[PDB]
């Protein structure tokens, strides 16, 4: 598990969170290429459930 | 037939009846179901309802 180490260390009792979107901003975006994924499906239309539409 | 008794038989000819019986039919049965296209991906559930409906 502690391969998988992130953070030097948890969620204390209290500890503040600091918000980030103090103003309304347009984005900047960055990634490293193929952090998204687009996940495409068919659509089975042509199935002979389906007669009256070509 | 009736069957009838005597020699006179005067003014007692009978008629002739012969009586019927009708066949009609009723309703049609169907098995009715719908599917969405997304459905249709995976088709072995749609043959397995066919064999049921049969």
């Amino acid at each position: 598990q502690r391969a998988y180490a992130n953070v030097n260390t948890s969620l204390a009792d209290a500890m503040a969170v600091n918000i980030l979107n103090v103003k309304d901003a347009r984005t900047n975006v960055f990634w490293a290429d193929d952090a998204i994924r687009i996940v495409s499906q068919p659509i089975p239309a042509n199935h002979e459930l389906f007669a009256g539409m070509k | 037939s009736p069957t009838q008794e005597g020699w006179d038989l005067t003014d007692k000819a009978t008629g002739l009846l012969e009586l019927n019986v009708a066949v009609n039919m009723g309703e049609p049965d169907n098995d009715f179901f719908q599917l969405r296209a997304d459905d249709l991906r995976d088709e072995t559930a749609y043959r397995r309802r066919i064999q049921s409906a049969a």
